[PDB]
């Protein structure tokens, strides 16, 4: 409604649509960035007049599919090693302390990790 | 006194000299002694004073309407200086 | 050889539990710790601030991050530089994470503007625009310092901006052509037909002295005489005035400072009115016997101070008692007045009553020393004085004047516009001086063109160009000649050579780069013969840019 | 040094006039690259942002080995100039 | 080396003159320039001596 | 190996007076071939144009002085003649040629944008 299409929000008061071909991406209306310029901003320019917006690709926003994943849980300990959750085909393996008390996200998956007392605690 | 207190055509006084050397010996003399009569006399009138490192003496003051005209001072004495000021006016 | 074991050694140990963050680090590029672990190793095998982006698990230790803080910095105005001391990207800046990378960037040396001091900077910018500002080394001036002011103030120059002509039709502005921009000014200069006073232009604290001079020949062929800065000086000439370079110049300069006994502080908070001149006098009063006094408005400083009062009165007993007796005891004295002094209303009692004090002794003035100085704020106080951009008369300034030509100017509030009056603001940012204009000329800004700046030194700082101005904006001065065609007062400057052409009449040390003209001992005597509240509220808020950047927003 | 070289380098007559080269050094060596234009240095292109120029000088770069010789080539193309001193 | 690797001119065909024709240079996309980010250490020293000892004072 | 059509010897002249000789009879070899050049490149002006053309080449660059430039300036002409004759310049450089080619005030280049 042309007041969130061109601002850069945490995530969306609205619920996305994935037929609406103004939006950011299918599952997403803002942008995730503040310099991403907005997709209804880019669409109204010249050589999209007779193009059909339908076929344009409109790949799903990253930034929604790692936050519908659960977050990870480690128990008795306070270090949280991922490497890509996918082999020696991932991201270098990194050492996550968890002293502080909240989900901590991994460096390249993004994946978010808590320790086994401040599960009741993170969640709230 | 005298023609000290300048005509309203002098809106802007500016004094050049070297620092060190021997050109400038004589218009350091001129200005150092003879600076507070015309300032207290002539309240509105700038007397701008610009050091360089070796250049000779040079005195251009600006006239009405943004005009200057260039005027020298290399080697002249302690007091032909006052004379060489009063003929710009 | 043996000797190399120990490089494989050492390099071996830092690298043991080192995150392998590489792709992903700030610094990933420019780390001490990649380009001396292949050169000299092996081959096989919570947060502090809205500014600093910490990260201690890619520390290696050294403590530098604390050495610093305890030696030179000591809610700190200079925490920013633990940025640049750190080798590895244990902290990097959080306001340039993950923007940019190292052998990307283009390098420009260049100087501040924030502040009265001019220190060399080093900027990295991409394409059009600037990315991050470091600090060039020059023992002369900062010497590896730069306050958090002028280095997280970059992003202010990426919004605001004034990229177009702007004409006011109603309350609005509109976007409107050079050429209607050009001549708006005249249409409606002549309608209301100004008089020999009516006329009025005011400097900026960031106005370059290429402007400052070209203005006044503009305004000089319309005959008028009611130009200074944004100040509020209260005695309408300065107080110290323009005849005389030493009377408003740091005599000493910064490099004659490490080797002074007693310092006098008229009416300054040095923290926050010259941060790298501030750490300066703390590294000094460490080590030496140095004895610094506070004559001023109170404060809280990095370092105790010889604290007398808060009134002018308190001075008075100063230069005869213990307080100044040190002062005749010192080899080399030093004496500052702040950019605070001016505005005050004792501004004339400060100058009569100090200098009656350096036309005493000898000892204050000395073939190698001179113990009075001027620690002014702006970067145009300094070039309007050592160019005469300043009136002479109090009834000049109490003119209602009809058109007002704001050249940079922000701080106006207490200056009395006319309501009636025609006002065009000149400048690159819309901020308090831009409400009041009624055609907006866009200017540019500092890192955007060759501007030659003077320091409260008296050192003579150019510019070299980083980028072009944004949208369609031109030169500073350039609209003044391309204004002066418009109103029959034509310059004869045709080229940014000619503008220092000019330069030259004005006086010989405008043209020296890097180069600075003292005044000669048997000479600032007589200048010194003339004469015989922090003026700062917002640290955050003080100049054009710094209001408009969105980083300062995360400092209040 | 008195020789009008340019007449044999083949240059277009803007590189005489109408550029200035600085002569830098970054911490043993001296270098040359010429400032940037007043416009047209960089505009952001309006199809995919790529960073257009119009400057054919802005990509070079010649690394020398001492102040003297530097100053000996940009006399001999007849390229106006000027000396940065690094800080000491 | 002073000679750009760009070049100073590059053609394209104007179809009023009905031929090929040069312009001023015009990029898309500048050449940039990525040597900022080098080395700022040394890399490589003397090195180990082989010569032959005939051919020594 | 036999050198091509109006070769000649690339020698380092060492004599003022030789080579004030050689250019002008280098000048009267190009209106010689003034009909041909208009013939051969099918250029649109006429025999006294590229003749006129041709003068205003030769009269723009005699003020020369230094003479190991004199002789790098006769080389390089005697290219451009060679190439010219054997016909190898397509036909669009030499259009070219001759159609490339007073300023304007500090307004007039402050507004669009100067350079
Ligand atoms: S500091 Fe250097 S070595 Fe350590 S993670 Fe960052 S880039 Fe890699
Ligand atoms: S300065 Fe950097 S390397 Fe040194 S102790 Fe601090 S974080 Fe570690
Ligand atoms: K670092
Ligand atoms: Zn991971």
């Amino acid at each position: 409604s042309t007041k969130e299409l061109t601002t850069a929000r945490i995530k969306d008061i609205s619920k996305p649509d994935e037929n609406n071909l103004q939006q950011q991406a299918p599952n997403r209306i803002s942008p995730w960035s503040k310099s991403q310029k907005p997709r209804a901003e880019a669409q109204d320019n010249v050589r999209f007049a007779v193009k059909d917006l339908a076929k344009q690709p409109r790949p799903y926003a990253a930034i929604d599919l790692i936050y519908k994943q659960p977050i990870r849980y480690i128990e008795h300990d306070n270090v949280a090693v991922c490497d890509g959750n996918g082999g020696a085909q991932g991201h270098p393996k990194v050492y996550i302390n968890l002293d502080q008390n909240k989900a901590i996200p991994c460096g390249y998956c993004g994946l978010r990790f808590a320790q086994a007392a401040f599960k009741e605690d993170i969640e709230s | 006194s005298s023609k000290f207190v300048f005509p309203k055509v002098v809106k802007e006084l500016r004094f050049f000299l070297s620092q060190t050397g021997e050109a400038s010996v004589p218009l350091r003399s001129f200005l150092t002694k003879t600076y507070p009569a015309i300032k207290k006399a002539n309240p509105t009138l700038p007397i701008l004073i610009r050091e360089a490192y070796g250049i000779p003496p040079s005195v251009t003051a600006r006239l009405e309407k943004g005009h200057e005209v260039k005027t020298n001072l290399e080697g002249f004495s302690a007091d032909q200086i006052a004379k060489t000021l009063q003929s710009i006016a | 050889p043996k000797i190399k074991k120990a490089r494989e050694g050492v390099t071996e140990m830092l690298l043991e539990n080192h995150p392998l963050d590489c792709p992903v680090c700030d610094q990933g590029g420019e780390c001490d710790l990649q380009e001396q672990s292949l050169r000299y190793g092996s081959d096989r095998g919570k947060a502090i601030g809205p500014l600093i982006k910490t990260s201690m698990n890619r520390c290696i230790h050294c403590t530098r991050c604390v050495r610093f803080l305890n030696d030179v910095a000591g809610n700190s105005e200079l925490s920013a530089n633990v940025i640049d001391l750190c080798p590895v990207g244990a902290l990097t800046s959080k306001p340039y994470a993950f923007r940019a990378r190292p052998w990307e960037l283009k390098r420009t040396e260049t100087i501040d503007v924030h502040d009265a001091l001019g220190s060399n900077v080093r900027v990295d910018t991409r394409g059009i625009e600037v990315m991050r500002v470091l600090p060039r080394l020059n023992d002369e001036i900062n010497e590896e310092w730069i306050s958090d002011k002028t280095r997280f103030a970059c992003d202010g120059l990426k919004t605001q901006r004034l990229t177009k002509p702007l004409i006011r039709q109603g309350n609005t502005f509109v976007d409107a052509t050079w050429e209607e921009a050009l001549a708006t000014i005249a249409e409606g200069f002549q309608k209301v037909q100004p008089k020999e006073n009516e006329i009025k232009a005011i400097v900026g604290s960031l106005t370059d002295l290429e402007s400052i001079v070209a203005l006044k020949d503009l305004v000089n062929k319309l005959g008028s005489e009611n130009v200074s800065t944004d100040g509020d000086a209260t005695t309408v000439p300065p107080a110290h005035g323009a005849d005389f370079r030493s009377n408003y110049i740091f005599n000493s300069t910064i490099d004659n400072i490490e080797e002074a006994d007693q310092i006098l502080l008229v009416g300054t908070n040095p923290r926050h009115e010259a941060a790298v001149l501030n750490a300066r006098i703390r590294k000094v009063w460490l080590r030496s016997d140095l004895e610094v006094h506070h004559v001023g408005e109170e404060f809280d400083s990095t370092f105790e101070l010889n604290h007398l009062g808060s009134d002018v009165n308190a001075l008075a007993k100063a230069l005869t008692g213990e307080v100044g007796k040190k002062l005749s005891e010192a080899s080399k004295p030093l004496i500052i007045i702040g950019s605070g002094v001016t505005e005050t209303q004792d501004a004339e009692a400060v100058y009569a009553t100090v200098a009656k004090f350096v036309t005493s002794n000898a000892n204050i003035v000395t073939p190698e020393w001179n113990g009075f100085n001027l620690l002014h704020r702006e970067a145009s106080r300094v070039g309007a004085l050592d160019v005469g951009f300043t009136t002479q008369s109090p009834e000049v300034a109490n003119t209602k004047a009809k058109f007002i030509y704001l050249l940079g100017a922000d701080e106006i509030v207490n200056k009395d516009i006319p309501k009636d009056a025609f006002v065009v603001y000149q400048g690159h940012h819309g901020d308090l001086g831009a409400s009041f204009a009624d055609v907006i000329l866009p200017g540019s800004a500092y890192t955007e063109k060759t501007a030659t700046y003077v320091n409260t030194e008296g050192r003579v700082q150019s510019t070299r160009a980083a980028t072009n101005p944004p949208g369609v904006a031109r030169e500073d001065w350039m609209i003044i000649r391309a204004l002066s065609e418009y109103l029959g007062a034509t310059l004869p400057y045709d080229n940014l050579y000619e503008m220092r052409s000019r330069l030259a009449d004005v006086a010989p040390h405008l043209l020296r780069h890097e180069v600075v003209e003292p005044v000669s001992e048997g000479i600032a005597k007589v200048g010194f013969q003339s004469l015989v509240k922090n003026p700062i509220e917002n640290f955050y808020f003080t100049d054009v840019i710094s209001k408009s950047s969105p980083t300062m927003a995360k400092c209040v | 040094t008195d020789l009008a070289k340019e007449l044999v380098s083949g240059a277009p007559k803007e590189l005489i006039t109408e550029r200035v080269a600085r002569i830098y050094q970054e911490t043993e060596t001296w270098k040359i690259d010429w400032d940037i234009l007043n416009k047209g240095n960089r505009w952001e292109n309006d199809l995919m942002g790529y960073q257009s120029s119009s400057d054919y000088m802005q990509g070079t770069i010649l690394k020398f080995d001492t102040r003297e010789g530097a100053i000996r080539f940009a006399k001999g193309q007849g390229w106006d100039y000027y000396i940065q001193e690094p800080k000491v | 080396k002073d000679f750009p690797t760009t070049g100073y001119t590059e053609v394209r065909y104007d179809a009023e003159k009905r031929r090929v024709v040069y312009e001023p240079l015009e990029l898309t996309q500048a050449w940039r320039n990525f040597t900022v980010g080098s080395s700022v250490w040394e890399q490589v020293g003397d090195g180990k001596d082989f010569t032959p000892e005939s051919f020594k004072l | 190996t036999n050198p091509t059509a109006f070769a000649q010897t690339t020698r380092y002249v060492k004599d003022s007076t030789e080579m004030r000789t050689l250019v002008l009879n280098l000048y009267r070899r190009y209106l010689r071939h003034s009909r041909g050049f208009v013939n051969n490149y099918n250029l649109d002006i006429p025999a006294s144009q590229v003749r006129t053309k041709i003068r205003q080449e030769f009269e723009r660059q005699r003020f020369v002085k230094d003479l190991p430039l004199k002789n790098v300036l006769y080389m390089k002409a005697q290219m451009e003649f060679q190439e010219l004759v054997n016909f190898w310049k397509q036909q669009c450089h030499v259009m070219q040629y001759f159609e490339s080619i007073k300023g304007d005030s500090f307004v007039q280049k402050f507004l669009k944008g100067a350079q």
